[PDB]
């Protein structure tokens, strides 16, 4: 998996 | 203790969550605290997405507090988008409480199977203004100016599941958490938790890497290149086209990475990133590292990195200080 903003 | 205390409940072993309660009543919600991204969604009762079958919803109209808004958003993370409204309302983080605008999401369905498969209701961020949507004053940044908590700061100690849980405190540091003295690496920008570091690990060095120290991201993250140079002498199986890298848990090259400052020296060894696939097979191991290329060269120190060491997370300074976490509380 989880990789979390753009 | 001008300061919080939020306790983090393993989920599977890997990544890590939190609870918050939005409406002016309790209303409770786990949370995945995410220290890359910068804005609170969750699940409103509106929602329609199967998705939500499972999850704790909002209800607006059983809150007070409830100012409405309805800017419609689209929330997008590395892994998922989440789509909604903005709303706003208290949000009762551990025991303080203030007025903050949040996401009511609607719309789960570009971020499955993720959502449907976790136990997670929301994503509660907790970086740097300029990563908001919405423009955002970071909780912790607000409370401050609230004088809710003095210092601006967030502390983080994963649980490390069936020794002990960890905590998010919020405006100070415990020395309960941590062993060695904290060194601090300041920022490089106001967006992510993101400080300036020397990336080592065989004899690949890739000096002033990024690096994102984010606790929303399981995996340790790796420029492309660099995962691939990496797994090169090592006896590591990457099964064609799935980012599966099987290896023995006892294989003696297994590297260790080594990010370094002038301050202050962090490494990650195999035991921190290797994940025990033993139901595969007896003995295995994979990498639990990802090939991820950024615009500028970025590592991503997940949960397998906080999870060794604790840290501390400076609004007012602008740094991230580094200090190895307690085995146990």
């Amino acid at each position: 998996x989880v990789v979390x903003a753009x | 203790s001008s300061n919080d205390n939020i306790e983090l409940v393993d989920f599977q072993n890997i990544m890590f969550y939190g609870d918050a309660e939005v409406g002016d009543n309790q209303q409770p919600f786990t949370f995945i605290l995410d220290t890359g991204s910068a804005n609170l969604w969750v699940p409103s009762v509106k929602c329609t997405t199967a998705g939500c079958l499972t999850k704790h919803l909002y209800d607006s109209s059983k809150s007070r507090t409830y100012e409405k808004d309805g800017t419609k958003v689209e929330m997008n993370y590395v892994s998922g988008t989440v789509s909604g409204f903005f709303s706003k309302d208290l949000v009762t983080v551990g025991n303080l409480s203030l007025p903050y605008k949040f996401i009511e999401v609607i719309d789960t369905n570009g971020f499955e199977p993720t959502y449907t498969a976790s136990t997670f209701d929301g994503i509660l961020g907790l970086g740097w203004k300029d990563l908001s949507i919405g423009s955002v004053d970071p909780i912790v940044v607000e409370l401050k100016n609230q004088n809710k908590i003095e210092n601006a700061l967030f502390t983080f100690y994963l649980p490390v599941h069936d020794k002990h849980t960890g905590f998010l405190t919020i405006g100070g540091i415990e020395e309960r958490f941590y062993e060695g003295p904290l060194t601090y690496e300041k920022l490089n920008h106001d967006l992510y938790w993101q400080i300036t570091l020397d990336a080592h690990v065989g004899n690949i060095m890739l000096e002033k890497a990024n690096c994102i120290v984010d606790s929303g991201t399981s995996a340790i993250t790796v420029p492309t290149d660099f995962l691939n140079k990496m797994l090169q002498n090592l006896d590591v199986i990457k099964v064609p086209f799935l980012p599966f890298y099987v290896t023995l848990c006892n294989n003696s090259k297994l590297p260790t990475f080594e990010f370094t400052s002038e301050n202050g020296k962090y490494t990650l060894e195999p035991e921190y990133y290797l994940q025990h696939i033993e139901d595969v097979g007896p003995g295995l191991c994979m990498l639990n590292i990802i090939g991820l290329d950024f615009p500028v060269p970025t590592f991503i120190l997940g949960d397998p990195f906080m999870r060794k060491y604790f840290t501390v997370f400076d609004y007012d300074n602008h740094s991230v200080g580094i200090a190895l976490a307690k085995k146990n509380l």
